[PDB]
């Protein structure tokens, strides 16, 4: 199966640099062109940049040429995007794509996102939201985790380590008027569970290199 | 193997089978081969075109064979696509 | 041991 | 350079024939391959159709590519629309040099039920509280259509100030989510009787209150 | 141990698919003097589309180049990787 | 400029053996696929068989299939043909043939003629005719000579070692009901040269190795 | 296997055009190159069309080739005729196994000057006739049309054993050329009075003779 796995995404300040990487697998790499696309949030897809099987050849966007290269490590199975002079338009998610030909896109990464600002990281503060009478429907309960005041985005949330999957909504994020991110992750839960199953949500905020796992309890 | 390096044995218009030629005497004792899968070309429709030819690249390659020797040996890496009108 | 080798390669050695 | 154009909305019932239309500006559209994409909310884009018309395995037979050299556009017609068609449609080709993608569709499928929103309210957790600061949270899902006021009370009295309210986000099952956060002082918080987030969708409300301690 | 060896006695003039295929290359001399063979002919696909059947460059086909992972003497033995001729690829396989 | 020249043609028995060879100058043997086409006296072209550029396929004529064999030389620029079990019908001009692919031909070399026959070489007897008052009229005198009886063909004739060309007429030979080959060469001269100038005919038959020059005079 | 049709001869006057046809019996024409061939009288062929169309350098404008899917035949095209334009044509193509020529056709250009030919007939040697054999040699050339008669007389009687003629062949100049052999033993030749040679050509009969001592 075809995997496309990027990394590097971030926080850069204006004038910055900043290198991606796709790992690829579950496919003869060095036969195939690749590409980089992005988008931004609530934009269209733009391609950026693309480079041939061996190489040899390599092609980008008006938006990004001199700033930008493209290249490729063969015997690593691995893309790259090393991006200078980084500017606030170029806040993206960055796709990694495989082409069967020279502008035939075939499979998509994940992504990564870029942000480019002057504003600082900032971790976020986990606050536990409690389950109670209040927000009891019968034989269900909502629990949650508040994840406030966070920069760049993302933030991913698992609950129980991820053993728990069943119930789970994670809400966008607000973005608020001071340019942070606040979100909240709400599980829904045997009501008789409560005070006999522990639940924790697992907050990740790769961009400030902080996890935090909050306990989330009944109150009394 | 060459399959699990490229696959343009499968992807080009005139695409090839890879075949082990083996001699314990010859020093690598495993060849891998290109051999073309048709006398013509596939074309826009992925019919098997006779306007063209699906012909073998051939690589001059030295190989060795207590006395030892260095000998010329001619293999095929691959196959291109030739057509008798030149352009 | 005995290694035959041509004319171009032992000149590019010596 | 070039431009690939396409209708920014395309809307149809169910069970109907849609067709989403990418108009090339310059050069021949016939001379290079054409690619379809979906995109469904927070989600990467999937391959619908490449090299105009070859559809890969696992999308299904209602989706079909073609091409028009007469008026230098490609098509993405979609037959017995389903409602998990709803999503963001992008066409893409290339030239020598560049590789360019259309702006994008969305495409609406009509007559969905409407769906009355479900709200949950949080008051300020006791360690929010202890760190001097108070948040209210209101979370609402699986509401449809897409447009929802939320607004806040202080006991009885309408509040403004502190509210930070999201847009609707299209959920895989094509409803919307949306949250509103309320910040307070400690001691705005104690000094009331109650808070409510107050939901109206469709001219139904539903009205949820929390109390300190 | 003891080696008691003994000494013994361009692709354009030996073959001309270059010009001839659908994917047609030049050949690019690579030369080093610190490396045996010090000239090494690499091929380098003329165009990014194949010469389709009315002598146009189509872009709906790509010239590739066919590579060979060869030994070579630099004393070490080192892997390189040499473009031996091109072939064309088209998205759709049949 | 593309140059095939064939060898190895001449006379052998029913159930015999022959090897043809072509030797290619003036363009990269290797990569052109190559073939061999006969054509028995007036009689149409008629294809044999078929060899790719590397030789690793071979095509055959139903007519010559497990009798013939082609195969070729790369590092010496020859095609071949190997033909066993030869039989009379076998008999014609033999050309080898350059394809830009499998059945496009772009050149022919000049022919090589095998002639399969249970008939032995036999030399021709040289006679000379002799100019008189009947073979002269209105200035001219015809004299000739007559090649009688040889076998296989060609026969070639010149007059005083080629320094006589003008009123030259060497005829097409006949093929007799013996299987033998017959042909005359005559020359128109004044009649005032006869006695005066000596004319001689010069004939070789290269397949019996006969060399005959005969002294052509009127008769007294 | 597969065969090809073309007419066995075409004749046609100077400056108009002319076409030979090539019709193949199984596969489809259009699958496989056609190629057309000119053979002049003991000559290699020549290639005059290759790849359906192509005229290689060195070959009159006045020389195309086409094909006809509908009818599965190729035809080879000459324009304004000349008289240098004689000689046999032949089609050729092929299947992904065998190559296949068609018959050929042989090409006539009417209108050329009528020719009477020159005859002259040879006694047996003093040599030949030593060694107990005599033939006589009645030569035929310059003529134009090819149709000759050759007719033997021992005095009067008409003789048809021992006789061998040529099929009348083009010579350097454009004109015919054949020869007949009466062969006798010495006997015959000096038991009768005279041996002639009859030639028909066009009509008119020309007749030499020959006698012994
Ligand atoms: C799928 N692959 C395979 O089947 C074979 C295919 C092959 C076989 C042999 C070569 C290369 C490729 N040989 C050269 O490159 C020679 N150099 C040249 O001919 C040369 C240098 C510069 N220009 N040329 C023309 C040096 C040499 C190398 C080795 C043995 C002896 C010698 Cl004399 C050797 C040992 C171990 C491993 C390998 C090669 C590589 C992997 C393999 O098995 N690969």
């Amino acid at each position: 199966e075809v995997q496309l796995l990027e990394s590097g995404g971030g926080l850069v300040q204006p004038g910055g640099s900043l290198r991606l990487s796709c790992a690829a697998s579950g496919f003869t790499f060095s036969s195939y062109a690749m590409s980089w696309v992005r988008q931004a949030p609530g934009k269209g897809l733009e391609w950026v940049s693309a480079i041939s099987g061996s190489g040899g050849s390599t092609y980008y966007a008006d938006s990004v040429k001199g700033r930008f290269t493209i290249s490729r490590d063969n015997s690593k199975n691995t893309l790259y995007l090393q991006m200078n002079s980084l500017r606030a338009e170029d806040t993206a998610v960055y796709y990694c794509a495989r082409d069967l030909i020279h502008g035939v896109t075939r499979n998509w990464g994940q992504g990564t996102l870029v942000t480019v600002s002057s504003a600082s990281t900032k971790g976020p503060s986990v606050f536990p939201l409690a389950p109670s009478s209040k927000s009891t429907s019968g034989g269900t309960a909502a629990l949650g985790c508040l994840v406030k005041d966070y920069f760049p985005q993302p933030v991913t949330v698992s609950w129980n380590s991820g053993a728990l999957t069943s119930g789970v909504h994670t809400f966008p994020a607000v973005l608020q008027s001071s340019g942070l991110y606040s979100l909240s992750s709400v599980v829904t839960v045997p009501s008789s569970s409560l005070g006999t199953q522990t639940y924790i949500c697992n907050v990740n905020h790769k961009p400030s290199n902080t996890k935090v796992d909050k306990k989330v309890e009944p109150k009394s | 193997n060459p399959k699990r390096s490229s696959d343009y044995y499968n992807r080009s218009t005139s695409p090839w089978n890879l075949h082990r030629n083996e001699d314990p005497e010859r020093y690598p004792s495993v060849i891998w081969e290109a051999k073309c899968r048709h006398l013509g070309c596939i074309n826009a429709d992925g019919n098997v075109d006779y306007h063209m030819n699906s012909v073998p690249i051939q690589q001059e390659i030295l190989v060795l064979r207590n006395s030892f020797r260095l000998e010329k040996i001619l293999v095929s890496v691959g196959c291109t696509c030739v057509t008798p009108i030149v352009h | 041991i005995h290694v035959t080798i041509p004319a171009d390669l032992w000149d590019w050695i010596n | 350079n070039f431009m690939l154009t396409q209708p920014h909305s395309v809307s149809e019932s169910p069970g109907k024939t849609v067709t989403i239309s990418c108009t090339r500006s310059s050069g021949s559209l016939a001379n290079y391959y054409v690619q379809w994409y979906q995109q469904r909310p927070g989600s990467s884009p999937t391959i619908v159709i490449f090299a105009n018309n070859q559809r890969p395995s696992g999308v299904p037979d209602r989706f079909s590519g073609s091409i028009d050299s007469s008026s230098n556009s490609a098509s993405l017609t979609i037959s017995g629309l389903k409602t998990e068609d709803e999503a963001d449609y992008y066409c893409q080709t290339y030239d020598p040099y560049s590789v360019v993608f259309g702006g994008g569709t969305k495409l609406t499928v009509l007559g969905q039920p409407k769906a009355a929103p479900s709200v949950t309210l949080f008051p300020p957790s006791s360690e929010e509280l202890q760190a001097n600061k108070a948040t209210l949270v209101c979370l609402i899902s699986d509401f449809y259509p897409g447009a929802v006021t939320v607004a806040w009370k202080a006991d009885s009295s309408p509040v403004k100030a502190g509210v930070e309210t999201t847009t609707p986000s299209k959920q895989s099952n094509n409803k919307y989510a949306a949250s509103s956060y309320l910040s307070l002082t400690p001691e705005q918080w104690k000094s009331h009787r109650s808070y409510s987030c107050q939901v109206t969708h469709e001219g139904s409300t539903v009205e949820k209150t929390v109390a300190p301690t």
